DNA sequence: CCGTTACCGCCATCAATATCCACCTGCAGATTCTACCAAAAGTGTATTTGGAAACTGCTCCATCAAAAGGCATGTTCAGCTGAATTCAGCTGAACATGCCTTTTGATGGAGCAGTTTCCAAATACACTTTTGGTAGAATCTGCAGGTGGATATTGATGGCGGTAA
DNA sequence: TTACCGCCATCAATATCCACCTGCAGATTCTACCAAAAGTGTATTTGGAAACTGCTCCATCAAAAGGCATGTTCAGCTGAATTCAGCTGAACATGCCTTTTGATGGAGCAGTTTCCAAATACACTTTTGGTAGAATCTGCAGGTGGATATTGATGGCGGTAACGG
């Protein structure tokens, strides 16, 4: 009989809200440990990592990430839009100047 | 063997070559104690591949029916959540994908083993009764079907006690100069149209012969005035919208028989029989259909009823149109125009209504329930029913159309218009076959009006009433006459429209069976 | 007799700096004032950025300074953000910031 | 086992001077000894690549004084210049 | 089912090891209120790219240290020649 | 009257500025301009006419590029007139402003 | 010396429009060139101060090419063709 | 009566990159091999360039490097450009760019 | 005066070897000083740096490597780094 | 004709939710205290030296003159570009459903580090020779700059074609 | 039967390419010089190769749990279509002031000599910060109880309006 539905982007707000005024890491730390394994094994094989390093990989990695998002939310902002695409990852990593 | 293990090998690797979606399926599966017990024909890739290295496969046909019941085992036994059942369906879209050239490389046009979907199951105890997927029902005959409530509310011993899972595969036709067996829904092959039996395509440009013209055709089908007057608006429509894709659009009227509606006996007793309502409405009902050619074949993708009370009908059903059942196949190119497609043949409906002197229209927006076929049987699983609210909103921008080329006055819920009009009793509503309204004013009967306001203002959003302002001879079809005979005679022949191939087969099928009437 | 942070009365090792400075390949020879300098220089840094982060603190409620903190006082003050505009605080997150456009009305 | 050189008990001491009640934490405490270490070795390799510059082969207080000046920012710059001029002034006078 | 549903299920190819969630809260923290379809993919192939320009570097510190482990310190080395200084793993 | 269409000029502009390298920046405003900077900054200061090359070299490199990225902005925004919007967005990006 | 004043009007018109033809600019709007010239600005008092900080530190009171390539070096804008 | 340049087979100069590497304060101590190794690299990469900026030259029926040459050689290779992303090079100019849509839209 | 030591002849020398026909302009030549130059100084600092990380007080061929490795990317690494092991294996071999 | 009911818009407010806060309480983590000692750190003495001052040679930095032509400055017209408005296909947001992958804890040995030996390899420095800067004069030479004309580029001028009333 | 927007065709106005030819600042060729490096040849010192080995901690594997992956529904985000005010590009007339070539006074950059306060290299004595183990203290992370804006939705009311008897 009519559940209680929030419109979209309360919600949203509220997670924006939450992620930003926490701290904690958000990638999960087995998959990314993976991942920097794999990417370790394309360069030099049978090599071995310490906790602290993979810590570091993924504060540095998940630290890029926002400021990256943002930039893209600011780049999709001023093309009067509220939905980042990947044209706005483009500039944003041009204008950064990357590649 | 060496031709069929050339042709099947690069499909089989490529089902191999999908990972990790083919690992689960590169051994027999080895006992979980119950896998026996619910798959019993266990097999996998590697059995594949070492009967067609072995050349134990006479045709390709038996190598594609065991990649398709090795998917269906796998479908069974592991559940929908399981990334099992993902596997199993990637590496079904790639053999989808990658079998067709395959085939067609060998001389098929195609290699998946189609099996007819299970019809509506509509229970010959409870009325309006269904048997959903996966319920236990009897049967009789494969065509009296009873499902556990209705049979145990009810020689009951002779009922066959079957399971809402039967899929049919579909049958084969034998290619007289090549032999190939072919599916007959794929090559769209017909006895009574060509009794000197089926060439393939390949035969065909082989030996330079064409294909016999068609001679039962949608546009070989009677015209009508109505029928023709739609025709010409769609295609002065499609030619003004100037799409590739948009093909020629031909609309038939079918049916056109006069019948009479009686009013039921309690609203007889209460008003008839004083003498100051009539007792019986006579109207005529008409059915007609609309076809595309695309690919020059012809498909059925929308259908009226309707019922047409005259000036001769007492009122209040005096110079009415109703639209007792509409159904429609998304199938249509282009699918960006179908929805105006469909605008453009209610309108010129009503236009053509408002010419012959029509006075009010009057439409039902509620959809059909699930599992419930209106005209067409079989409506394919991608295609969304409109829910309630959707079907209020297109018809609020059919009526907005409309009105913006003059062609209506004015649209109304039935509240508005009973509001405006002052009506006092029940007798002054307009009665109609199969309407909600017949059924809830016996319901309030077995103080009326009064009940008749709060249910009509409670129910307004569902009905539209439109104000305005026979020279098409009367058909005899039985088929036509009404929705039971076309749902049953393609429940008995397994007309499905679920996919466009079934679709084409089941308006070649209905065209030859109008024709030979 | 004296240690030369408490001759220039300053808390940070003066020794030390001067040895680093010594075993950095900076140059050649380093002066005697040059340590002094540059440890009086980061003492200041240090008590400008640990006195906004107990602010922060305060203002969290909290009396433990956490790399929160650290985040805060360093975003929040354009000179020190300015000066750390290429470092990343480990487990620090970002300032609260929502965009006009997407708030709702 | 060797001992890890930190400028650890040293900054606690700085925050005990600003804030005597409050803490910090192991994290927190890495987080303010890289950010010295790095400031140290921004100031030292600008006043190395000045003592290039002008052909000097001894790096003296003007040459933290430059390099402070070209990195830190205004207020912060001129507040450090201040405070390492007072200590100069009282070690050569301690 | 049978088989195994540990070691042997090896799935998720290490770029698509990142969940979609993990994504969506990266961007919540960035502040993003919309994220395209297209994103998650294309944000997985930066964050993929930003690696080859991390982790490689500290294997080249690793390999010239003769050491067949990879230190934290040697990640805040190539993190810091990189423009990315980051604190906190200098212990 | 022979005319021709907006855009034509101004791509053929663009095809000159882009195949030669010659000075755009007139050389005695801009070192009347770096002169005031200077002596706003420090009195009495004298200046060697390579340092004033350089600086309006390294001036004009910086401008070229921010005026790129004001276009692939601008562009970005389904437009081909650059507006002050994208030229702060571009910095700000640049990490020149935040 | 004379106390120059009102010379960043002097970064004209047509030379912010020729500066954008290079940069790949077809339509400019009329508030970018002032705009452009106060980030001109702000470039020069990014790097000439920079230099003037040389120049303090060498004992010298001409600026020298040296110390602007040595501030475009710091500041991130390396430079070629003037020495270092 | 061999200079070690000649003795490893280079044309620049062992001594001079030995002697600034002594002088730019990088190390207490420098090994024998690495100004050889430095000068070779050196060598490699300014063998690059040129052979790149005289192609340039050539394409533009020069046989005098300018710097507008030396800036086409260095923007149209790749690595080199990523070598000097943050490198300005005097009268060089940038490299004939127009996006598309900056093209006429008839 | 005092001479100013410069890479004119060598960098002359190569372009002779690499095109014997075309000359070089002198504000190309100070271009091409400045990019030596800065290559130089880059891959200095860099092996200076892998030095002091690894408590190394002295730069050899191994070092020196690792920075071409660290700074030059992809082909042209590869091409440093083999060119460099010739010359350190001809300076080694006499 | 003005009157009831639908629609647009406002908004005053029962009700489910996440969260700020009032309070708590156990524990991982921060704080306090005693002891040890190699590691720095401070002081003393002789030595070495980088750069301060003192004077001056000298390069180029600043300044004033005059011409005039390359562009700067201002004005006008409209081409068309940026901006505002509608709306409909539709892509993502919110959410219930299901499960499984991640996180935490425990346990062998692959190598990270500490000790010892000793040698190929690095400085320290006094000559001797080769060689890279480089003042100066002379010849060579690629291309700056102006001319003329064949060659694309742009725009809308003659007219042909529906067409729409 | 008249103007109005399209299209493929020619045509006129105009910028571009480009080959050619001349004067010259800059590029390249020698002569001689020469002090700054480069290299060879002993003496001294030491970074580190090499072997053996204790101690970390990292990969591997078990269960407990806090999460993630899919399908459904739909409000609202987005992009195409339309229209138009007005902004700036193209053109042009007028004239402004920047550039070039020239010369000049001198403030100021830099070379040379002298030499001393300051930095360095030990050698010795003193403090002291890093580490290990015990035991006490506590900030705060959640967990439980209200409970509070808050926002979607249900609903009531006022203003517009829309058509009917």
């Amino acid at each position: 009989k009519k559940p209680h539905r929030y419109r979209p982007g309360t919600v949203a707000l509220r997670e924006i809200r939450r992620y930003q005024k926490s701290t904690e890491l958000l990638i999960r730390k087995l998959p990314f440990q993976r991942l920097v394994r794999e990417i370790a094994q394309d360069f030099k094989t049978d090599l071995r990592f310490q906790s602290s390093a993979v810590m570091a990989l993924q504060e540095a990695c998940e630290a890029y990430l926002v400021g990256l998002f943002e930039d893209t939310n600011l780049c999709a902002i001023h093309a009067k839009r509220v939905t980042i695409m990947p044209k706005d990852i483009q500039l944003a990593r041009r204008i950064r100047g990357e590649r | 063997p060496e031709e069929l293990r050339q042709a099947l090998m690069p499909t089989l690797e490529a089902l191999y070559r999908q990972d990790p979606e083919s690992l689960p399926f590169r051994q027999p599966v080895d006992p979980i104690p119950d896998y026996f017990d619910i798959v019993k024909n266990p097999m996998d890739l590697s059995t594949i591949k070492r009967k067609l290295d072995t050349g134990q496969y006479q045709e390709p046909w038996q190598y594609v029916d065991d990649v398709w019941l090795m998917f269906n085992n796998a479908w069974l036994y592991n559940r929908k959540t399981s990334r099992v059942y993902k596997f199993c369906s990637k590496l079904a879209e790639v053999f989808e994908q990658e079998i067709d050239p395959v085939m067609q490389s060998l001389g098929y046009c195609c290699g998946r083993k189609y099996e007819f979907s299970p019809q509506t199951l509509c229970c010959y105890g409870k009325q309006l009764c269904t048997i959903p997927r996966d319920a236990a029902y009897y049967s009789y005959q494969n065509r009296y079907h009873f499902c556990e409530k209705c049979f145990t509310e009810i020689s009951k011993d002779q009922f066959e006690k079957k399971k809402n899972d039967t899929l049919d595969p579909e049958p084969f036709v034998d290619c007289k100069e090549c032999g190939r067996k072919m599916h007959q829904i794929c090559v769209l092959h017909y006895d009574i149209i060509w009794p000197s039996g089926f060439v393939c395509d390949n035969c065909l440009k082989k030996t330079g012969r064409p294909r016999k013209e068609n001679k039962f055709s949608a546009k070989r089908l009677q015209t009508t005035r109505l029928g023709n007057h739609l025709e010409d608006r769609v295609n002065k429509f499609l030619r003004r919208q100037n799409h590739p894709e948009a093909g020629e659009v031909f609309v038939r009227v079918v049916a056109s028989s006069d019948k009479t509606v009686e009013v039921k006996p309690g609203m007889k007793s209460r008003f008839v029989d004083s003498g100051e309502m009539s007792e019986s409405f006579p109207y005529r009902t008409k059915a007609l259909f609309a076809f595309e050619e695309i690919d020059g074949v012809d498909v059925c993708f929308f259908g009226m009823h309707v019922q047409e009370y005259g000036s001769d009908c007492p009122p209040p059903n005096t110079r009415r149109v109703y639209i007792s059942y509409l159904d429609s196949i998304h199938f249509f190119r282009p699918r960006c125009l179908r929805t105006a497609v469909y605008h453009e043949i209610l309108i010129g409906y009503l236009e053509y209504v408002k010419k012959l002197g029509y006075v009010t229209g009057h439409i039902w927006a509620c959809p059909p329930s699930e599992g419930d076929d209106y005209i067409f049987h079989c409506h394919p699983p991608d295609q969304k029913i409109p829910k309630p609210k959707r079907l209020q909103e297109w018809y609020k921008k059919m009526l907005d159309k409309a009105f913006a080329e003059r062609i209506i006055h004015d649209y109304k819920d039935i509240f508005k218009q009973a509001t405006e009009d002052r009506l006092t009793s029940a007798k002054e509503l307009p009665y109609f076959e199969g309407d909600f309204w017949p059924n809830v004013l016996e319901e309030s009967i077995k103080d009326l009006s009064q009940k008749l306001y709060a249910t009509m203002e409670k129910h307004k959003e569902v009905f539209f009433v439109i104000h305005l302002h026979d020279p098409d001879p009367l058909l005899s079809c039985d088929l036509m006459d009404g929705r039971d005979a076309f749902l049953t005679l393609a429940r008995d022949k397994h007309w499905e429209f679920s996919s466009l191939r079934r679709s084409k087969w089941s308006t070649l099928c209905m065209l030859v069976e109008l024709h030979t009437q | 007799a004296k240690t030369r942070s408490s001759r220039a009365g300053l808390q940070f090792p003066v020794g030390r700096v001067h040895r680093l400075l010594r075993k950095g390949n900076y140059s050649e020879r380093v002066g005697a004032g040059a340590p002094v300098y540059l440890a009086a220089v980061l003492e200041y840094l240090t008590a400008e950025i640990l006195e906004l982060a107990g602010n922060a603190a305060r203002d969290n409620k909290k009396t433990r300074i956490i790399p929160r903190h650290l985040q805060l006082a360093i975003r929040n003050d354009e000179e020190l953000n300015k000066l750390l505009g290429r470092v990343t605080i480990a487990q620090g997150g970002v300032l609260p910031n929502i965009q006009a456009v997407l708030l709702p009305k | 086992r060797s001992r890890k050189e930190s400028y650890s008990i040293y900054v606690y001491k700085v925050l005990k001077q600003v804030h005597p009640d409050t803490g910090i934490s192991s994290k927190a405490m890495g987080i303010m000894n890289s950010f010295v270490n790095d400031i140290f070795e921004r100031i030292a390799g600008e006043a190395s690549r000045l003592a290039h510059y002008n052909k000097r082969s001894t790096i003296t207080s003007r040459e933290i004084q430059t390099a402070v000046r070209l990195l830190l920012p205004g207020e912060l710059a001129k507040h450090a210049v201040s405070e390492g001029t007072k200590a100069v002034t009282k070690y050569t006078s301690a | 089912k049978g088989g195994a549903k540990r070691h042997r299920k090896v799935l998720r190819d290490n770029i698509q090891g990142i969940t979609k969630p993990a994504i969506r809260r990266l961007a919540r923290r960035g502040g993003v209120k919309r994220i395209s379809g297209l994103i998650y993919e294309e944000t997985r192939g930066v964050l993929k790219v930003f690696l080859e320009n991390v982790i490689r570097d500290a294997v080249t510190y690793t390999e010239h240290a003769k050491r067949k482990t990879v230190t934290a310190m040697d990640v805040v080395y190539a993190l810091k020649r990189q423009g990315r200084t980051l604190y906190g793993f200098g212990g």
